[PDB]
């Protein structure tokens, strides 16, 4: 299901990721929950995901924000819509 | 003007006497519908009027 | 299995903002239209918004009030009028005769100049200037009563509680009867000009509709009410000083229209000269403010003759009077419509709360269901209808 | 109910002997026997229509606001039909800090009503827009002056004071010449908001005498 | 951020207030050029925290005007009849004024007054009146950054001889040097879009070879306040160039570029061609009155200060010594008034 | 039509955070701040505005609070507000602070105070 | 009142005058007496949803009891209008509007109260009575 | 100190019958508006 490589898109998130003043220092990759790992606050993750909005040309649904919760989610979020 | 050699505030004193009482309604008992509608007019001759006050109250 | 049917859409959200061929002030109005048609208009007001009513509660009640003058520069005495009317009920003061008839001369005399005012700006709105510079003249005439009563010819604060500031000056009375002798005839001429033309027909008719329901359900007041059909005075349904003595008739009309209020504006300036020539026969003589002097200042000599003067000469112009806990609203019939004040007070020297109720801020309210299906010239004529102060409105 | 114009001539009263009866003495009880539930307390003073006669004032509770203005408007012996204005009284003594004011006029009776509800600055009052058109404004006015939220409103915006003004500037609180100013600045060729300074301070005059007795 | 003092004897005592219009600044000043474009914001700037300026200026009502709303009651004193030869009045000026700003200088040349005496003669006649009194605490000089002794360009080289001699009368003296200054009002921008747009042809001196460093004006009238708030400033030269150095070619095509000109109406007008053309024109320049049709761009100066680089020596001081990060005058808000012009979605 | 194979608010204000987020573009082309500021930029600027009111707890004053947050967006949104105001109250002093540079004060808070005013509750202009 | 129009128009023929002052905008009928007896009958009908010892149902029940009577001897229709002052147009939208709100408060049920509900009632005292006289 | 017998009667009255809603210290303080800085 995966529309465009699954490297691109995550190096791609995780760039942006980093560009958040913390969520950096040693741990930026897969398995790392926005607000249990990164320190990132509710709105600080809105934040993040209206950036993605800019990188990749495709919205996301509120409930979806509801829903996601890992970098591994995001990117599974992405690369499934066909639209990315 | 009569008030010139004959000063006396206290009894022209209508500011500081005014006063509020106090009392208690209760549902229990009947309004009087006796009082409301049987002093109203059933024909137009028993139409009764309040004429205008023509002026308010002065102390003259 | 029945094809549906869709609609249009309506854009163009224009700004209309301060123009001068409209009601006098600032005025801001968005307005969405379809085409040249209205659809919705959101009045944006504000502008002239002063705090004048948390001013009053740092001022004494005689210190507040030049604010009621200053609320509608069109009419002044109708405005003090109530302000001093509430401070009068609050305090249980009773006013005399020859002060209750010059404030009942004054407001028909300021009505009359708010009148005049309304109906030359609507018809210059419109398009028509001559009879504007020609009710100039006699608006001067009014002022220069006001500037020998007071000494100011717009911001008189005249009326004061228990009575008036200062009596009549020898010969006033004799000139107030000659400019009526001749305002009927001016009357006439402004009437003719204005009435029975085609082109104020036809811009007038039929524009700004209200019903009596609608005007009950805005809270509209005074001419909206009246050229709707509804016989409705506080001069003669609520009377306030000795207008009930006074012989005059309601003007009513039915349509609701614009030309039916400028109708009952003319007729109603009839009726205030009417009222003018009645007090100006009947005008008593005798005391002007109340004798009371723990609310009202003694007279010069008489401090200057007296001790117990003095003292209350000194507490009044420096602490002022006490008014009685309690609160009141005392409403007067302005010429724009209802003007009320609800005036709360504690007990001290200072009102606690003072609110205004304008008549004119009902009507700007209404503008958006009466300028329904309009177009951009019908604005500035129900606008000239409503005849709305927005000093009076933003208080 | 709408005063429409009926009598041409001799129309010379004020009103019925009965009508103004019943309004000037039975108006309270009647109101309290017919609607219970609603009022709490009612006081009789010093009228609004004149010096001479009486109107009633109600005290009822947010919730029953709107089904007694309903009752007020439509009911048959008394006919409410207009509402002269909305207003609010700040008491910061009192925990509920807000006196919500509604003035109301039956032309039938040509009587005067007062009803009251107080809150406080979290509770909210349900908008009456449906039973009067002219409460929007003023709701959207006790909001901005006093921070009074009206529930179920159809769109609650400030009217009065200037665009990004947060505080409510009518409550006991509010300094009286604000927190900020206005002014054009050269270097950017903006107006601007600055802090307040004043060139001469606001003089308060403390009036108030040992020996007066009317203050409470 | 803790407001710093004015540096100057006695503040301490007279300051009083936040810093703001209504407060009290112990700076009184005697900016002249005020009405001038670098004077105006100068003004605003002293006058902004409370202070009182004094400006003295050749009568004109009108174009004075702004100065009258920058600052609160008695603040702005304004002096109907400055001349640069009148002694008496330039000590009337300073009478009361601890600091001294002179922003008087002229881009051209007239018939009443010539390079020598404005930018030569003034300064150290102003120069002695200031010294005499001893009151003036601080004087400020504002100069080009290409100025130089050593320059073709007349205006250039009378500048940096007046600099000399303020150097001499006052030691303590500070020379602030901007370069080409971006502003609403200003010379630069104003007169390149005014040659791309209603000139039949803008001639560019050479090929834009040369280097300019512009600034914000708003970035100066900071400076003049660091220099005013720091002592330690006394008796230096800053050069207060801009963030980015660019070629005037690079800036002729990013104004092309911001106003979406149609094409490159710019033409190769090379040295020693502008040297014939416009030689005679200098004088006659000196024989004639100021007239709007030619000035500044048409003269040899302005060639002869064109094919030079106007860029601040290595060891210099700038603004970093004053603690001020200027702002880019090719973006952000400095670009705005040219960007109000055309953008391609403007008209 | 039945068969047995047939039938088998806490974040108020992240909500009114992603309002702001998505009007964001609206207001930049409507205010003509498409130059002047990036979306990202106010995107940061947006989040300290709502982090100043962090303590409250309670849900009615959040309730309230979350109101006027959205009438400060539609003032914007709804050109009540002009150009000059949202360059003046959000963009500029953003601006400001990144062009900030300023001296590591070696003198403790308390110092610097003391040496300024005297009396701190005072605020400074033009600092 | 005044009519403000120059046109003259006879104010006695009771349909001129509802017409000038626009009843008609109130109600298209023309409102008979017949009219306002269904009315007031079907308010009274109405009313019977209201529990039997509610203090409301029996306002209501003599307010309707008052007019119904009013009509009984006055067989003229503009008398009744004298009586009740008011036009039979408005008399018969006042039973209507009273219909209205007849579900608003069969929702809250104000006539629920207690057995012990009292209601403080405040009276004001005026200066001049006791001055005068006593 | 016996009563005041007047409006201050019915302005008590009010006050007993009717309550404010607790909420924690401070809260109302963001909800009035004013700068932060009052405080
Ligand atoms: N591009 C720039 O703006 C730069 C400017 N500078 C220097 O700053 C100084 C001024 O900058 P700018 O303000 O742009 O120049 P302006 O010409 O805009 O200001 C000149 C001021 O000097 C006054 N002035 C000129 N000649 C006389 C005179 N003979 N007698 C009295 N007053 C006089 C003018 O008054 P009036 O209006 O009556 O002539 C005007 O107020 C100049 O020396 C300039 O070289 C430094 C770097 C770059
Ligand atoms: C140019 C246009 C700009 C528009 C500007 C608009 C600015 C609006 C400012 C209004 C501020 C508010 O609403 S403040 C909303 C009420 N404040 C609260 O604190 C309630 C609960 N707060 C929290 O949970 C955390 O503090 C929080 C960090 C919010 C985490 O958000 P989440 O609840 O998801 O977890």
């Amino acid at each position: 299901s995966s529309f465009l490589p699954k490297e691109e898109v995550e190096s791609r998130i995780i760039a942006q990721v980093k560009e958040q003043n913390l969520a950096a220092g040693i741990k930026v990759e897969l398995s790392s929950r926005f607000d249990k790992d990164l320190g990132l606050d509710s709105l600080d993750k809105v934040e993040l995901l209206i950036s993605l909005e800019e990188d990749f040309g495709v919205e996301v649904p509120d409930a979806e924000i509801d829903k996601i919760h890992t970098v591994e989610d995001a990117v599974n979020f992405f690369i499934s819509n066909p639209s990315s | 003007p009569k008030l010139v050699y004959d000063i006396k505030y206290f009894a022209r004193d209508y500011r500081r006497n005014n006063s509020y009482t106090v009392r208690s309604v209760d549902s229990k008992t009947p309004f009087d519908y006796s009082k409301v509608f049987g002093s109203a007019p059933l024909k137009p001759a028993d139409v009764k009027t309040v004429r205008i006050p023509e002026v308010m109250p002065h102390r003259g | 299995m029945k094809p549906l049917t869709p609609s249009k859409v309506s854009n163009f959200t224009i700004n209309f903002g301060p123009q001068h061929p409209a009601a006098h002030g600032v005025l801001r109005l968005v307005l969405e239209m379809d085409g040249e048609i209205i659809k919705r208009a959101d009045p944006h007001i504000g502008l002239l918004h002063r705090g004048t009513e948390k001013l009053l509660e740092y001022k004494t009640y005689n210190q507040g009030i030049p604010y009621f003058d200053r609320l509608d520069y069109v009419s002044m005495m109708c405005m003090e009028h109530s302000y001093v009317l509430a401070i009068e009920q609050l305090l249980n003061v009773a006013v005399p005769l020859r002060g209750q008839y010059i404030r009942v001369l004054f407001s028909e005399i300021t009505r009359i100049m708010n009148h005049i005012l309304a109906i030359t700006c609507h018809s210059m709105d419109v398009g028509a200037l001559t009879p504007f510079l020609w009710a100039f003249e006699e608006r001067e005439k009014l002022f220069e009563f006001y500037e020998r009563v007071s000494g100011a010819r717009m911001h008189a604060a005249y009326f004061r509680v228990g009575g008036v500031a200062q009596d009549l000056p020898i010969g006033l009375l004799r000139d107030i009867y000659d400019w009526s002798r001749q305002f009927a005839s001016r009357v006439d001429e402004m009437e003719e000009l204005l009435t029975g033309n085609r082109i104020w027909k036809e811009r007038t008719i039929d524009v700004g509709l209200v019903t009596a329901q609608q005007a009950w359900d805005w809270g509209c007041s005074g001419p909206i009410l009246r050229g709707s059909g509804i016989d409705w005075d506080l001069r003669k349904n609520q009377p306030y000083d000795v207008y009930g003595r006074m012989d005059f008739n309601v003007p009513i009309a039915g349509h609701g229209d614009c030309y039916d209020r400028y109708l009952v504006r003319v007729q109603e300036m009839r009726e205030s000269l009417r009222i003018i020539y009645q007090c100006l026969n009947e005008m008593p003589d005798g005391l002007y403010k109340t004798p009371d002097q723990k609310v009202s200042p003694p007279s010069r000599g008489q401090m200057k003759q007296s001790m117990e003067s003095l003292i209350h000469h000194f507490k009044l112009f420096s602490e002022g009077y006490h008014v009685p806990a309690g609160e009141t609203y005392r409403a007067v019939e302005a010429p724009k419509g209802e003007f009320g004040v609800y005036l709360v007070s504690r007990g001290g020297n200072r009102p606690y709360r003072c609110k205004i109720r304008s008549p004119g801020y009902a009507h700007l309210q209404m503008l958006d269901m009466v300028a329904k299906g309009a177009m951009l010239a019908d604005v500035v004529t129900i606008i000239g209808t409503l005849d709305v102060v927005f000093g009076e409105i933003d208080r | 109910s709408y005063c429409y114009a009926r009598k041409m001539t001799d129309k010379d009263y004020i009103a019925y002997d009965n009508i103004k009866n019943f309004g000037d003495n039975y108006l309270t009880d009647y109101i309290i026997k017919t609607v219970p539930k609603y009022v709490t307390m009612a006081v009789n003073g010093p009228a609004q229509s004149s010096v001479l006669y009486q109107e009633p004032t109600i005290y009822t509770t947010p919730e029953h606001i709107y089904a007694l203005c309903a009752f007020l408007r439509d009911h048959v012996n008394l006919q409410y039909k207009t509402l002269i204005d909305i207003t609010a009284v700040d008491y910061p003594e009192r925990s509920a800090r807000f006196e919500v004011v509604y003035h109301l006029l039956s032309p039938r009776l040509n009587n005067r009503i007062r009803i009251k509800v107080v809150v406080d600055e979290v509770t909210s009052v349900p908008s009456v827009s449906r039973i009067w058109n002219a409460a929007n404004w003023f709701e959207r006015e006790t909001w901005d002056m006093f921070g009074v939220f009206f529930s179920n409103h159809p769109d609650l915006r400030r009217v009065l004071t200037d665009y990004g003004f947060t505080g409510h500037p009518l409550r006991k609180d509010f300094p009286l010449t604000g927190y900020t100013e206005v002014r054009y600045d050269y270097g950017k060729k903006r107006v601007i908001s600055e802090p307040l300074e004043l060139t001469q301070e606001f003089r308060y005059f403390d009036f108030s005498s040992p020996w007066d007795t009317l203050s409470r | 951020s803790t407001l710093k003092p004015f540096d100057l004897n006695a503040n301490n005592a007279v300051r009083n207030g936040p810093g703001g219009r209504s407060s009290i600044g112990g700076v009184v000043a005697t900016v002249f050029g005020a009405n001038g474009f670098i004077g105006s914001y100068v003004v605003n700037e002293i006058s902004k925290r409370g202070n009182q300026v004094v400006c003295p200026y050749r009568c004109n009502e009108n174009k004075v005007q702004p100065l009258k709303q920058m600052g609160d009651l008695g603040q702005v004193v304004l002096l109907p009849e400055f001349d640069i030869h009148d002694d008496e009045y330039i000590r009337r000026a300073i009478s009361r004024s601890n600091v001294v700003i002179n922003c008087v200088g002229i881009r051209q040349e007239t018939k009443n007054y010539s390079y020598k005496d404005v930018h030569v003669d003034f300064p150290t006649r102003l120069a002695k009146i200031v010294a005499e009194s001893g009151k003036v605490e601080r004087f400020i000089q504002v100069s080009e950054m290409g100025a130089d002794v050593s320059h073709a360009s007349r205006r250039l080289q009378t500048k940096a001889v007046g600099d000399e001699a303020i150097m001499k009368y006052i030691p303590d003296a500070t020379i602030i040097r901007p370069g080409n200054v971006v502003g609403i009002e200003d010379y630069f921008y104003n007169n390149l879009i005014f040659q791309l747009s209603y000139t039949i042809v803008a001639p560019v001196i050479n090929n834009g070879a040369n280097k300019v460093q512009p600034t914000y004006i708003l970035d100066v009238a900071d400076a003049v306040v660091k220099i005013l708030k720091d002592k330690k400033t006394s008796g230096k030269t800053y050069y207060l160039g801009g963030p980015e150095t660019l070629t005037m070619r690079q800036i002729y095509d990013h104004l092309i570029d911001t106003l979406r000109l149609s094409n490159d109406d710019t033409v190769n007008l090379r040295y020693e061609l502008a040297k014939m053309l416009y030689k005679p024109l200098d004088t006659l320049r000196t024989k004639l009155p100021e007239f709007p049709f030619l000035g500044f761009m048409m003269s040899s100066d302005y060639a002869e200060e064109q094919v030079a680089d106007s860029v601040a020596p290595a060891g210099s001081l700038g603004y970093k010594d004053l603690s001020i990060s200027p702002a880019k005058v090719t973006e952000g808000l400095a670009i705005e008034g040219v960007r109000f012009i055309r953008v391609g979605g403007y008209d | 039509m039945t068969s047995r194979f047939a039938y088998v608010t806490c974040q108020k204000a992240r909500n009114l955070y992603l309002e702001a987020c998505r009007c964001l573009p609206f207001i930049h082309r409507l205010h003509k701040l498409e130059e002047i500021t990036s979306l990202k930029e106010m995107r940061l600027i947006i989040k300290d505005k709502f982090r100043v009111n962090s303590p409250v707890t309670d849900s009615r004053v959040t309730d309230l609070l979350i109101f006027k947050g959205r009438e400060e967006l539609e003032t914007y949104l709804f050109m009540y507000k002009q150009r000059h105001h949202a360059i003046t109250e959000y963009i500029e002093p953003y601006q400001i602070k990144k062009l900030l540079i300023e001296r590591k004060s070696s003198n403790s808070a308390f110092l610097d105070s003391f040496y300024e005013k005297a009396y701190p509750l005072v605020h400074s202009k033009y600092a | 009142f005044k009519a403000v129009a120059d046109v003259e128009i006879d104010f006695s023929n009771r349909a001129v005058l509802k017409k000038y002052v626009g009843v008609d905008h109130l109600s298209k009928e023309q409102g008979t007496k017949a009219k306002f007896i269904v009315s007031l009958n079907s308010l009274l009908e109405a009313v019977k949803s209201v529990p039997e010892t509610a203090e409301y149902r029996k306002a209501i029940e003599a307010t309707c009891q008052y007019r119904l009577k009013v009509c009984g001897e006055n067989n003229s229709d503009a008398a009744i209008e004298e009586v009740l002052d008011a036009h039979l147009e408005e008399l018969i939208a006042e039973s209507k509007e009273e219909l209205r709100i007849l579900p608003v408060l069969l929702e809250s049920k104000p006539w629920d109260v207690p057995a012990d509900y009292s209601a403080p009632v405040f009276d004001y005292v005026d200066a001049s009575t006791i001055l005068d006289k006593k | 100190a016996t009563a005041p017998q007047d409006f201050s009667l019915a302005m008590k009255k009010a006050d007993e019958i009717y309550s404010g809603k607790t909420v924690k210290a401070g809260d109302i303080g963001f909800s009035a508006g004013v700068p932060l800085e009052t405080y």
